[PDB]
């Protein structure tokens, strides 16, 4: 959904 | 001092369920529905990319040194290999921003080649966006007739391709990049291609986006410090360009090896490598500028919609800056404000210098002693500074887009989330700002983070989000987010206010959403909640959650029964908090839906019985909920309830009682609900049912963050009172000034029946026999307000009292049928709202209010005195009077909480201590005629002695009940027909009235202080109901009214 990546 | 008995600190009915002017929210009304704006569902994709490259190598066009392109020297490779490599490079340069899209290259093409290129791209990416990249460096400049230049086969001529025919080949969803001189000329052509209109902005219509390198007159740079590919290499390779520009300009250049920029360690994805962290900071910097500069709608389209347009428009702000330095001014079609020289490029310049100096030594050895840049930490601190000072609707916080970027890395995740929550807390506007940046999906993905460090903050963030926008249901359930909060309910993580939020978040997840209900049903949310049922907000929200879960969903209802939910919910119907009880009624209410018994009939009979026990509740909030559950029940049992209503005009006759009871309720909003329930039965298709409001009202608690002048006017009145208490007591009170200070015409046709002097202002209140309420000023000789206490036909006034004298007085108005109505703003010209209304006594009702204890005592021609606790709005006690005749008069002591005096129809007198296991303290006759006690009161003092016992016979009897039964002192006011009595609160003085027109003031020792004779205004000879005698609480002011139509006021000169 977002433009930027996420780290988990 | 002991005079703290005289000044009670107990405030009552000043809670959020008793709300005032703007908000009719309190209850009755449905919750405020919203209409969102941040909504563009179409996550758009650029599916196909056409790179057109018009450069003859060593053949300049005749509109003329620097010649690098796509970071290649085109002279170094020879023309045909050079032009291949530049095509390959530029493709991969773009491809890193959008790897899942098709890239087609066209080198020194014909018009015919460009036609098929464009027609093919459009045919590939039907609705998806197509990107056209043009590079007209080896051809002449675009015309004022709106032309691009290409070739013919043999490369002998420059052929003009008009913009019209390009825009025919590509269509609606498309975006353009023009890296050529005089590039505006193309955008001006585009603007004139279509008919003007089709929009409400500067000059738009289609979904055609256009990036161009320079203005109409301008030409691209020629110095060697820039390449030819400047605009492209900004847009497509920003970091490499930004640094190479930084070296050659700012630091002066010859100190720093420039080619280290090509050999920067790491990859662009890893935020923990020096390269990717620099790329991260860039995105963060650029994206922040765009957000603060652009409006909501334009930013969302360009910077949030398409991963590639977001990249291109981010990287365009670097072009905005660099090109500028080289006599070039680029323009996008959605135009966007001036972006260069923003206080934020400063932060980039700093981070890039700190990077470039470090770079020299990381090459000496891959030491990986790469210190993460302070940038992020530095910026979150400037967000904290904003959150303290100027933290209003005083322009956005600026750092907000950067707070989002930090949520993407564990590095400073907790403080970012903390500060975000701190920001969301300040209001709906701040939730609207956060969601606009694009916090929703990242905060949503964080619902898979097991780190207990977070969860307490994450529940709170989601509380604030769901308090604004209910619709996030769908997204939360689809990702299994609901489980995150169910875990939190069953967690060992302390603090039950956090658990209420969890229950609220789940209640909203479930609210009218069967996908969510079913998901939470499988997740055992009935068990989780019901486990806790064995703090008030937490209890409130367990019920609201449970209620919403089974609502219109019979599987859950079955599960609730066979988990004994009724057996656990029912005990909350007694709880002191109205909010809780009302929520408990809701939950049991939504469990619903000849001679037969299956499982459910046992439950639903037991449920409705337990609801009918709370029909008579003191809080209207509760009563409203009981009527809705009754409406629901009434829907299902019309067959039975009509037959019950036939004979009235097992359990169904009880329901009919309650329906007609509700229809005659004092609070008219409850009454209208009762009238509704009746009409459902057919006394005078689901859409006719009234809807519960307890959930909607409670939700407002969360959409609200989680003073000094309150004490100011409190101490004002306390100082005034304490002083006037001592003066009332200590001044030797003289005779009555028979010249009255007013003789006010009420215009009551039958006359004044009861009256009330205000302590801290110059106000009278009077009441008709039909309960019209006037508010006469005596210092201004004017009317402040006029009422009708209720519209019902059967009228009758019993009592007028002030509630919260020390801080904004509410006017209690007791009616002879036992109804009690409490009004705010009764002194205002016509803005006077009913705060609460309930029926005490469940006749000739008599009532009294005790501010000290919060108790309302009410009785009349009944066996019992009924006790109401108004902090709870509950029927705390039913005391038997033990008289076998009616309570005619009723005085509660101001000083001693709990202790009550009562006069009786037979002339008898009783003390009660309502806080004792046996309430009746003593029962005495005094005065011995067998006529009703018309009035009584405790003596002005600090004991349980008693003026009391004006009998209608005419004798006022004083008695001290500590020592003796018989009387202190008798004074014969009147030969028969005593019609009223007045006993001062503090001053040693009393007064009494007769049906023979006459009023007599007396000392407390028994002296006459003044006779008065209310003369009649015509010859009816009916001044026979001298009903309202009453003293000013803190002053020696009498106030007299009768069966005529005048309220006269007196004083003692």
């Amino acid at each position: 959904a977002g433009v930027f990546d996420i780290d988990l | 001092a002991t005079s703290m008995a005289y000044l009670p600190q107990t405030i009552v009915l000043c809670e959020l369920r008793h709300d005032a002017s703007e908000a009719s929210a309190p209850l009755g009304t449905s919750e405020i529905v919203l209409v969102p704006k941040w909504r563009l569902k179409e996550r758009m994709k650029t599916g196909c990319v056409a790179l057109v490259l018009c450069l003859n190598i060593t053949v300049d066009p005749p509109d003329v040194c620097a010649r690098i392109e796509a970071w290649i020297d085109p002279f170094s490779m020879a023309p045909p290999k050079a032009l291949e490599t530049i095509g390959k490079n530029l493709s991969t340069q773009y491809e890193r921003w959008q790897p899942r899209a098709r890239y087609k290259v066209q080198l020194d093409p014909t018009v015919d080649e460009v036609r098929k290129l464009c027609l093919t791209c459009r045919k590939y990416a039907k609705t998806e966006r197509v990107l056209f990249h043009y590079n007209g460096h080896g051809v002449p400049k675009p015309t004022a007739n709106g032309e691009i230049w290409v070739f013919n086969k043999s490369y002998t001529q420059y052929i003009p391709l008009p913009i019209s025919e390009l825009d025919s080949w590509l269509k609606t969803p498309s975006i353009y990049v023009f890296d050529c001189s005089a590039a505006r000329m193309i955008l001006n052509a585009f603007a004139e291609l279509h008919d003007w209109g089709s929009s409400g902005s500067s000059g738009s219509s289609r979904d055609c986006i256009l990036l161009a390198a320079c203005d109409v007159h301008e030409t691209l740079p020629q110095s060697v410090e820039f390449p030819a590919d400047v605009f492209t290499s900004c847009l497509t390779t920003p970091i490499k360009m930004a640094l190479k520009w930084f070296c050659r300009r700012s630091l002066l250049k010859e100190i720093i090896d420039e080619s280290l920029i090509d050999r920067i360690p790491g990859r662009q994805n890893d935020r923990k490598t020096l390269l990717g962290e620099l790329n991260w900071i860039f995105t963060a910097v650029t994206d922040t500028i765009a957000w603060n500069v652009l409006p909501h709608e334009l930013f969302q389209r360009l910077f949030r919609q398409d991963l590639l347009v977001a990249s291109l428009f981010r990287n365009f702000l670097l072009a905005e800056r660099i090109m500028r330095s080289a006599n070039c001014n680029p323009i996008s079609h959605p135009m966007l404000p001036p972006t260069h020289q923003h206080h934020m490029w400063d932060a980039w310049d700093m981070a890039a210098e700190i990077c470039l100096s470090q770079l020299p030594q990381l090459v000496l050895d891959p030491s990986t002693e790469f210190q993460p840049s302070p940038f992020f930490t530095e910026q979150l601190t400037a967000f904290e500074v904003w959150l303290d000072h100027g933290s209003e609707h005083k322009k956005p916080p600026e750092q907000l887009p950067i707070v989002l970027q930090v949520l993407l890395s564990q590095c400073h995740r907790f403080r970012a989330l903390v500060l975000l929550g701190r920001f969301l807390d300040m209001g709906s506007w701040a939730v609207d700002l956060a969601l606009s940046v694009g916090i929703f999906p990242y905060v949503l993905k964080l619902l898979q983070t097991t780190t207990n460090e977070l969860r307490q903050i994450l529940v709170f963030i989601w509380t604030k989000i769901l308090a604004l926008d209910k619709s996030c249901q769908i997204d939360l359930v689809k990702d299994g987010g609901h489980t995150y909060f169910i875990r939190f309910l069953d967690s060992s993580g302390a603090f039950p206010e956090q658990r209420a939020m969890a229950a609220f978040v789940l209640a909203v997840i479930v609210d009218g959403h069967r996908r969510g209900q079913e998901a939470c049903l499988e997740a055992n949310l009935i068990g989780v909640c019901l486990g806790h049922l064995e703090e008030p907000l937490f209890l409130q929200w367990l019920c609201l959650c449970l209620g919403k879960l089974w609502e219109d969903f019979m599987e859950a209802q079955i599960m609730g029964r066979e988990a004994n939910a009724f057996e656990k919910l029912a005990p909350l119907l007694s709880e002191p908090q109205p909010e809780v009880r009302a929520a408990a009624v809701f939950a049991l209410g939504t469990l619903l839906d000849e001679f037969d018994d299956d499982e459910k009939i046992r439950a639903e009979d037991a449920i409705i019985k337990s609801l009918l026990d709370v029909v008579s509740d003191g809080s209207p909030l509760v009563r409203a909920e009981v009527a809705v559950a009754l409406a629901r029940f009434a829907f299902g049992h019309k067959q039975h309830l009509k037959l019950a209503a036939a004979s009235y005009w097992a359990v169904y006759s009880q329901c009919v009682r309650a329906m007609f009871a509700l229809a005659k309720d004092p609070s008219p909003r409850i009454a209208s609900l009762g009238r509704r329930v009746l009409s459902i039965i057919g006394i005078e298709e689901r859409s006719l049912l009234p809807l519960s409001t307890i959930y909607g009202w409670s939700c407002g608690h969360f959409s609200k963050p989680l003073s000094q002048e309150i004490a100011a006017k409190r101490e004002e009145k306390e100082k005034f009172a304490l002083e006037h208490i001592a003066k009332c007591q200590h001044s030797s009170i003289s005779k009555l000034n028979n010249n009255p200070i007013a003789n006010w015409d009420t215009r009551f046709e039958t006359g004044t029946k009861t009256a009330l002097l205000h302590p801290f202002s110059p106000i009278v209140v009077a009441a008709d026999e039909n309960e019209r309420i006037r508010v006469w000023n005596y210092e201004e000789a004017t009317l402040l307000n006029g009422f009708d206490n209720h519209d019902f036909p059967d009228k009758g006034i019993s009592k007028l009292c002030l509630i919260n004298e020390l801080d904004d007085s509410l006017l209690l108005v007791a009616s002879c049928d036992g109804s009690v109505r409490i009004w705010k703003n009764y002194a205002t010209k016509g803005k006077q709202k009913l705060v609460t209304g309930f029926s005490s006594i469940q006749l000739n009702a008599v009532v009294d209010w005790q501010q000290q204890s919060g108790y309302l005592y009410a009785s009349g021609e009944t066996s019992t005195v009924t006790l109401w606790d108004l902090e709870k709005e509950q029927l705390v006690r039913s005391v038997p009077s033990e008289s076998e005749c009616g309570v005619t008069a009723l005085s509660a002591s101001q000083v001693h909480g709990g202790q009550l005096a009562a006069g009786f129809a037979d002339g008898s007198l009783r003390l009660y201590d309502v806080r004792s296991p046996e309430p009746l303290v003593c029962a005495t006759r005094p005065h011995q005629k067998v006529e009703r006690v018309v009035g009584l009161s405790f003596q002005p003092g600090l004991d349980p002695a008693k003026v009391v016992s004006a009998s209608q016979a005419g004798d006022i009897q004083f008695l001290d009940l500590r020592t003796t039964r018989d009387t202190y002192l008798t004074i014969d006011a009147h030969r028969g027909s005593l019609t009223a009595l007045a006993v001062h609160r503090h001053a040693p003085i009393i007064a009494s009235g007769s049906a023979k027109q006459l009023i007599k003031v007396f000392s407390l020792q028994g002296e006459q202080l003044g006779i008065i004779r209310y003369y009649p205004s015509f010859m009816a000879q009916k001044i026979g109901s001298v009903s309202c005698l009453t003293f000013h609480p803190y002053q020696v002011l009498l106030a007299a009214g009768a069966a005529d139509s005048f309220v006269s006021i007196y004083t003692h000169d």
